[PDB]
RNA sequence: AGAGGUGAAAUUCUUGGAUUUAUUGAAGACUAACUACUGCGAAAGCAUUUGCCAAGGACGUUUUCAUUAAUCAAGAACGACCAUAAACUAUGCCGACUAGGGAUCGGGUGGUGUUUUUUUAAUGACCCACUCGGCACCUUACGAGAACUGGGGGGAGUAUGGUCGCAAGGCUGAAACUUAAAGGAA
């Protein structure tokens, strides 16, 4: 029959940019289309539940985390500007295909853990076991009485590095990949393990706004 | 200096979506898929279709004002092929030689973990 | 041109005193296309990675193709046939299939065929090249010839023949022509 | 303004906006990669974490009971509503039977180097020898190895004055009628 016609939907959008919290280095990730501010449904409603996900390797300037993509979400917008918080961290696919190989076995825990806020995050592990060097046997699996006490002390030292962060102190200790050290060094008495991760950082539920402490984040 | 989108290229057999949207990935920038730049249905999937699509696609990115693209490339997946099918690499290429700046191509397409096949 | 890319496979121990004599080759075979790549035997790895000079956007997943397949033990002049656009891989996943070890293991080796005839026929006649491996069936080859291949080896694993499909097979042919 | 899907189409969804993208929520099923000639179970079978419940195995033992044991006919346990597959190229010389070899899984003993580490309680990983027991694999030496049922006897052919059937004619119309219209054939 008859569809419709055509109005240009690209004069009513506006170019809203997006800052990161200080956590990072330079924090300026790009823009963002939305409909432009007309009363009834204003732009800063319309935005506000919006996620964007970038590359750390951008949000840290070094490329050594040319992996690991991590989630903003908007939730204060000022001065064409969008305030973004930490909402998430992922590996890429590829990374942990990269990471899988046969004849070792991988160890992954998971918690529901607590910040110092009212944050829940479902924070992830994965972990490798290695052999040796020496070592002359092709295999170097786990005992699985041993992938139990990895795997406990491994979710009682993420239980323990969250619940003693905030999101800011949190975001600040997985730039540096610091927990990973701490999980070797405590897990090195019972297998070597190479390449521990952290793989996920999953947001659950979130406190309230607290614009003061957004800004205060900001700058 | 640049201005990034996203590229969302969906290379299945039997067709192909070039869909750039914003950083975010809300609002789209001109999704034309390839099964309508040439139509007599079998040839929807080819290499010249994805050429076609993606070089209309930068038409419309360098008059919305986006000169660098994240390209984030995915197959059909799920409990199927999991290969980017044949216009994902014209896509790609339509897609650079038009104009914009290729940046973090990486595939997305949605590995089962565990399907749900029997 | 590209910013960076790099993507990385893993490859088994045994491997390794094969891909030390082909490596030459696959670097011919990349820096022609203006990709670097390294092998790494301490870890066990190959990394390709685009260049300042890469002026092809899309190769560098062809040649994440091409590294995984020498990690997955398909030859080197099966592997470089990867490179050219008709071509692309597939590994069709064949271990969700059926309950019982009996059962499975005699319809892989029914996919494999009385001396190999059955795996070699498919071949020839998707153009494809197939290696049933472990649990799981690869491929390389153009992208009708996968998708004939994907629906023979999961028809495979479930109860109808693969004589049958090559018998389909060979009817379509010549209804084709 | 197409999307499925196909060798091509089609059924189908779609300006009440499909497909794609983003956020969110639910429902059912499954437990990818790690996944191996490896592990467990009487077999059928068994892969997310954590807890509880009982159980099983080998090993260790200068513990205890004292022939309680092995074998299988019988028998016992496991194996009115929405509908589904199974086998399909395969293999090897059998048992009372000798040594082994490389690897691997579980336990144990010894050796003395590196990963470990320290005055919170333990618990390691690897290497080397020995050893016990497993799923397998590659060789070896030596032995009578006999006293859900229903069946004729080879392979490849060849021939037929027998028995039992099928099967050719020849333009239809159209035969009692040398007969229309329309068609086949040339």
């Amino acid at each position: 029959g008859q569809k419709k016609r055509v109005v240009d939907p690209f004069t009513r959008k506006e170019w809203f940019d997006i800052k990161a919290p200080s956590t990072f280095e330079n924090r300026n990730v790009g823009k963002t289309l939305v409909n432009k501010s007309t009363g009834l449904k204003s732009a800063s409603d319309a935005l506000k539940g919006r996620v964007v996900e970038v590359c750390l390797a951008d949000l840290q300037g070094s490329e050594d985390h040319s992996f690991r993509k991590i989630k903003l979400r908007v939730d204060e917008v000022q001065g064409k500007n969008l305030l973004t918080n930490f909402h998430g961290m992922d590996f890429t696919t590829d990374k942990l295909r990269s990471m899988v190989r046969k004849w070792q076995t991988l160890i992954e825990a998971n918690v529901t853990v607590k910040t110092s806020d009212d944050y829940v995050l479902r924070i992830f592990a994965i972990a490798f076991t290695r052999k040796q060097a020496n070592q002359v046997k092709r295999h170097s699996y786990a005992q699985s009485s041993h992938i139990r006490a990895i795997r406990k002390v491994i979710s009682e030292i993420l239980t323990k590095e969250v619940q003693g962060s905030t999101l800011a102190q949190l975001t600040s200790k997985l730039i540096p990949e610091v927990i990973n050290k701490e999980i070797e060094n405590a897990t090195k008495d019972i297998f070597p393990l190479q390449n521990i991760h952290v793989r996920k950082v999953k947001l659950l539920k979130q406190p309230k706004f607290d614009v003061g402490a957004l800004m205060a984040l900001h700058g | 200096s640049q201005v990034f989108g996203v590229a969302r290229i969906y290379a299945s057999f039997n067709d192909t979506f070039v869909h750039v949207t914003d950083l975010s990935g809300k609002e789209t920038i001109a999704r034309v898929t390839g099964g309508m730049k040439v139509k007599a249905d079998r040839d929807e999937s080819s290499p010249y279709a994805a050429m076609l699509a993606a070089q209309d696609v930068a038409a419309k990115c360098k008059e919305v004002g986006i000169t660098a693209v994240h390209v984030k490339i995915r197959a059909t997946g799920g409990t199927r092929t999991k290969t980017p099918g044949p216009g994902g690499q014209a896509a790609l290429r339509a897609l650079a030689r038009s104009g914009l700046r290729i940046g973090r191509i990486e595939d997305v397409t949605p590995v089962p973990s565990d399907s749900t096949r029997k | 041109f590209a910013e960076e890319s790099s993507f990385m496979t893993l490859f088994p121990k045994y491997r390794e005193s094969y891909l030390k004599t082909i490596w030459n080759d696959v670097t011919r075979a990349l820096d022609k296309h203006n990709i670097a790549c390294v092998l790494d035997l301490v870890e066990g790895s190959m990394t390709v990675k685009t260049t300042r000079k890469t002026y092809d956007p899309a190769i560098i997943l062809k040649a994440r193709d091409l590294i995984k397949l020498l990690a997955r033990s398909v030859p080197f002049p099966q592997a470089v046939k990867i490179l050219q656009d008709d071509m692309a891989c597939d590994v069709i996943k064949i271990g969700n299939f059926v309950t019982n070890k009996e059962r499975f293991v005699k319809r892989r080796q029914r996919l494999v065929g009385p001396n190999g005839n059955t795996l070699k026929a498919l071949e020839l006649l998707t153009k494809c090249y197939i290696l049933v491996q472990g649990n799981t069936v690869s491929a390389m080859g153009p992208f009708k010839g996968l998708k004939e291949v994907r629906r023979v080896v999961e028809d495979c694993m479930k109860n109808i023949h693969p004589i049958y499909h090559i018998k389909e097979l060979m009817i379509k042919r010549e209804l084709a022509k």
